[PDB]
């Protein structure tokens, strides 16, 4: 009672967590955080971002108009989600250049359509075929009309449609490229077709192919698929004597947030800034390990599985 | 830790002390107690809490960017793609790697720094009354109760009252 | 007097800054310096860069020689401001692979231009045009040159090229697409052309293309452009029966420090290192808000419109 | 700071000292004054001039590169070269975010250093002659005028000529 | 002896070290380490490694099956080493999209071919050339096969070859361009060939391109040079009129970590993980200095020459 | 450095000690003498060999990529090829310049903070039964010969014992 001990010291913990340091591999202290997100619910949010289930197609068969892909007309999306199991059910295709045509529209964000009176004089419009059935019924791609022979001549078609619009528009079009000259001659009267869509400012022309290809829903003849963009104020000019797979209008340009994704990740009811095609993460974490393919408010892909900041001092029990 | 307090002279920590990070813990005539210290228990945790997105952005929001798988090998272009992620995956994966273990050794220190200020603003105060023990505790050289400790932890301890008594019990 | 007091402290100011370190997203210091710079004087210092403005002109139409471009020949820039203002006015054409073409003239930084004896035999050069109208008179490309029929017949042209000289040279020459067959024949006899311009090395064949184009001066063909590099010891041959328009020389190629920027800032007497489309901009700090695009020695661009670095101590009033 | 002089036991700067960062205002028999100390005002100026780029180069000269601004959509291609920018951009945003963060941390910790050493080279020569106040100024304990205040300032001080006076004046 | 001194302190060294820190450019310590790889024995390792040194062949050329270059039929590698030095020596030939054609093949580590059983129906195979010699006689293209006429006629060509395999089949093939129309006949009937290679999903059409080359061992023709890959499950289908140079064969893809370098460095027996075009290098440090191109586990490239860490204090002598 | 021990109250370091980087200079009775002290010795060589590859990967094995020299002239994507390498190096090469800028200030922050707590480690023991001479060096008041400078360097001395006798030869 002449003297007092007084003690100065510091909390502690029994079970305290590991991290690292510029100075240890490892190091005890009180409390931890994790700066990395590493899990998934699996599913897909559907909010903020508005989502839009393929299903059973693909943007570019949603785009062109394969009869069982019809309900996606005029349809519109933040997030495309394509699915593995999307099959094509209509006459044989390809693109060139189809991963970029796939990514200008996903970044559009919008399918929406507008018909145009495009005048085909001397020809028979909406041929149908047997690879792309409406039911028990022949059809064909909604958005393209296949221009055959009428009477016993096809003649040089030369059309024009100016865009006096203030967005640009997307023309898609294509060309047939027959297996046999019989099918050539029976369809188009010409021996060798040819298809030159122009702008102002630029031009592509193409020249079918005849020849045989694997066959495909009873077809080994090919379209070839392509597009055109007319600005504001420009014009487009169609002239082709055969073979041409022509357009009935054109797809509305947009500028915006817009992309698409693979992912068999179901969609619902939920908030989530951030998406994975491995299904939503929340992004309070500024790290992630789930996948270097995102969409939205998101971590950052890293390598690690797991890092631990440290929220308080050195622990010693 | 750089100062060499915590887990230093300090031997130990106190496993009770659900009430603060630092405190006092005193033994006298009346007997003993333990008490928070909230003016360095703020400080940590102003300082640690203001430090974690100090450095990094309100969480970067990205739309339609590069695809990072295929299906089908194709060269040129997607090796270019390919190697424009990979690239900076590493970059990220590396900034993270550092960003820790820079927080983690200043978290360690600035709390290292914070015990050993407490420390010295105490032995600052009991002056030439007392002594630095050499394991955190000092020891008082006079008759100190529960309201003589109490003014030190509020620091407005008076050194000039006990001053006398408190060389005696030292020197005689 | 039996004693003293001594005491140690610090300086301090009435107004100082507030910066952020990794511990305080605000604290008060006695100096601070802004290391973005935000700002542009506006102008573009002709020095130590030498710039050359493009005016009415884009780098392509100064390379092929549209008339109203002639003041630019042989011409030489470590920097070419290409102007939004800039309009072409010759014959309507296209460039497959514009921003190639375009690139890798801005990096050899000359115009520098050498004709060659081309013997182009049995056919009339210096075929002029409606739509490129030197005056009141008909013109074209100053770097190429025309090829039309001569009697009744456009023969098979065949020639070649050595380069005994020990940098590249870039030819540049292009085809003709006519709109009618009237065209086709009235000029070039043949039916259908065919270009094929060679190396050792390399090849390109190009096949005109017939039809109709939206209407340009006066005109609805289109010339396509094309080029061939030649390495020194390689050889040139060009081989066409129709449609080829042709060059009368080569550029010189060079390595160096050149290229070309997009800008509509007006070009001064000063000297400024860095150059941004915004106009030139001070390198002392090492980052910048101005523009990502920069040429020169140049801060670094960030997102950031402010950073300050504590030049002093803290600062308690 | 992290030895918690500045803005720490020393309450505050003195908006005077328009010859140095660093110094001592003194009071005894003949009045009082105001003196800078340039070793260590020199100390921090040299360490945080030598800070700047020390570790950023001297200024990269960049030539032709890719553009960078579209008129036209292209897909792939444009994708690829406007990804490979923003991703660069995004990684100089954060490395001179970071940057500043850590010199401002260490810059501040520099000084805080020097004004805590100056007082324990200073502690250090008076010995046992004075006492730490707690508020960064000692109580010299004798006859101490212009040239004894002077003497220390220049770190020639001799401690033996004042020790038993000052012993004196302290305990009696 | 009623009093002691007791001193502490550290150690020193004569001749100590200059690095840097953050407050220093330069200051002394008393062991210091190097960063930065900057030199190279010279030599290629040939492990851990599969080295395969292409000699006087690009991998192309083995590839296609130059003559000169049979001793590496069959032949795999992790990396293949391209040596400046190295010719060609058979018909002239190019490679729309060469640059990928090399990459897919380095990548996939193996020139393993598998012969397969086409039937050329109404035509001559093994075609041979002046250009292509082994020792006196004339010869071509190992893994290719040029089809000539037989009789007055070259009938179409029609032919398929499924994937019943669980690897992708890369096919080469090509396109022979002639020179002369004598030779487009002298060869092949028809007036102007065609060449179609399918599957089910994609094709190429190529139309030859009649006109004279520059001259090589004897020749101004040209061969183009064209590959399919073809899936599991997938099918391929070969259609010409004249000028097809038809496979024999595929060879079998592979994933792995195999690659392709330009380098003149002698192969050795010895072992490093890090090799450079320049010889390999030690991959203890983290950095290096010798080279931006690498393979393996190697250091990363950075632009200092030096970079000195402190392994020790400060140092006072 | 930060705390000002190494090359700072301490004039110098010693040459010969070729058997630690801390430790012991006694002058007594009997001599002197020179003794390493391996626990801060120790502290050190733990702490600057794992800082080397706290923060750096596996070295990251890499395969095929993309080609970084070219023998001809293509323009836009070739531009690409080498502004993505180009954009990479410098990025890397200022990793590694801040990375080693960095480290070293921190080595030498540790080390000053390692001698300076071995000077406050024996200050504590030594009590009051010596001073600080400000040199690095305490004079001790009492006879200690070989076992008492040893008890001190082992950290196990007494101070109780010379308590009395050092506080005599002291003040008398």
């Amino acid at each position: 009672n002449n003297a007092a001990t007084l003690c100065l010291g510091h909390h502690a913990v029994p079970n305290g967590t590991m991290v690292k340091t510029i100075t240890d591999d490892q190091i005890e202290v009180t409390n931890a955080t994790e700066l990395v997100q590493n899990s998934s619910t699996g599913k897909i949010c559907n909010n903020p971002h508005k989502i839009l289930d393929g299903r059973d197609c693909t943007l570019i068969d949603a785009l062109l108009g394969d009869p069982h892909c019809d309900v996606f007309q005029n349809e519109t999306w933040d997030l495309f989600v394509e699915r593995s199991n999307a099959f094509s059910n209509c006459y044989p295709y390809d693109v060139p250049d189809y991963a970029s045509l796939r990514s200008i529209v996903a970044s559009s964000g919008t399918l929406e359509f507008i018909t145009e009176g495009f005048t085909w004089a001397g020809v028979t419009q909406n041929g149908g075929s047997g690879a792309c059935k409406r039911g028990p019924a022949n059809s064909f791609f909604s958005r393209l009309n296949w221009l055959t022979k009428s009477g016993n001549t096809y003649p040089v078609l030369n059309v024009t449609m100016p865009n006096n619009n203030n967005f640009d528009k997307l023309y898609i079009w294509g060309v047939h490229h027959p297996s046999t000259n019989q099918e050539q001659t029976s369809l188009y009267i010409q021996a060798s077709g040819r298809v030159t869509v122009s702008t102002r400012r630029s031009q592509q022309t193409i020249i079918p192919n005849i020849g045989s290809r694997p066959l495909v829903r009873g077809q080994s003849g090919r379209i070839s698929v392509y597009w055109t963009i007319v600005k504001p104020g420009d014009i487009l000019v169609i002239n082709s004597n055969g073979n041409l797979i022509a357009p009935r209008g054109y797809f509305k340009m947009h500028i915006g947030k817009s992309s698409i994704m693979r992912s068999d990740a179901p969609i619902d009811t939920c908030i989530s800034e951030c998406i994975t095609p491995n299904g939503s993460i929340p992004n309070e974490k500024p790290f992630q390990n789930v996948n270097k393919i995102t969409y939205g408010a998101c971590p950052k892909y890293v390598k690690q599985n797991t890092l631990k900041l440290a929220t308080g001092m050195r622990n010693v029990p | 830790g750089l100062f060499g307090a915590i887990a230093g002279f300090i031997e130990n920590g106190w496993e009770g002390m659900v009430d603060g990070w630092y405190g006092f813990r005193h033994q006298n005539s009346e007997g003993t107690g333990q008490a928070a210290d909230l003016k360095s228990t703020q400080a940590a945790i102003d300082q640690i809490n203001g430090k974690l997105n100090r450095v990094i952005e309100k969480t970067n929001e990205k739309f339609h960017q590069i695809e990072k798988e295929f299906s089908e090998v194709e060269g040129r272009i997607q090796d270019l793609e390919r190697y424009v992620e990979d690239t900076k995956v590493d970059l990220w994966s590396y900034n993270a790697e550092l960003l820790v273990a820079l927080e983690n050794q200043n978290t360690i220190d600035l709390t290292d720094s914070e015990m050993n200020k407490l420390f010295e603003k105490t032995r600052r105060q009991l002056r030439e009354n007392a002594e630095d023990m050499g394991n955190g505790c000092f020891k008082i050289y006079h008759k100190c109760d529960n309201a003589c400790i109490e003014s030190i932890r509020n620091g407005t301890y008076d050194h000039n009252i006990y001053r006398d008594e408190a060389v005696n019990n030292r020197f005689q």
